[PDB]
């Protein structure tokens, strides 16, 4: 009903993987605060993870001036990068006021997208010296993906 | 062979406790 009660059912939904929930709620919080930056980058994120990648990529390209230096360009990259939209989400990562472990770890995926290996086999390196998660495996794998598409080469 | 797309695992939402709040 309040605005904070809102957003405790966003965080539950979130919290929950209900992103179709959480972007209800917070549809209902940017009728009330149709600017509020939090509840747009909530919106892109539900966007993004039930597919709707147009549409999270509309929303942040409609409140560009809102969304200035919390430019979501992690965010705008990944939904370029899902759209096939490569040089896009490399012009993207590359204008990003901040650099973020999320925005390398897309870094890396666009840079094999471009079959730029050298620079993607770096950008994973560093990535697995200085993880902090439970993904250096699958980071690995991907390291080892990016050495077989070399190998095709020579 | 295999190729990860580990960026959708960082695809979540920005802290909340300030909204939470009403901060
Ligand atoms: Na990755």
């Amino acid at each position: 009903v309040s605005v904070p009660a809102l957003w405790s059912e966003v965080n539950r939904y979130g919290q929950n993987g209900d992103f179709t929930r959480a972007l209800k709620t917070v549809n209902k919080i940017l009728q009330i605060n149709k600017d509020d930056v939090t509840a747009l980058h909530c919106k892109v994120v539900c966007l993004i993870q039930n597919g709707s990648f147009k549409e999270a990529l509309n929303v942040i390209n409609t409140h560009t001036k809102v969304l200035a230096n919390n430019s979501l360009s992690f965010e705008k990259a990944y939904c370029e990068y899902r759209l096939n939209r490569i040089e896009n989400a490399l012009k993207t990562i590359e204008s990003a006021n901040q650099q973020t472990d999320k925005l390398k770890e897309l870094y890396g995926q666009v840079l094999y997208r471009l079959e730029r290996y050298d620079e993607c086999l770096a950008v994973y390196r560093d990535l697995v010296r200085n993880s902090q998660d439970d993904y250096d495996e699958e980071r690995k794998t991907n390291l080892s993906a990016v050495v077989a598409a070399q190998s095709n080469w020579e | 062979p295999l190729f990860f797309d580990l960026a959708l695992n960082h695809v979540a939402f920005p802290p909340l406790e300030d909204k939470l709040a009403a901060a």
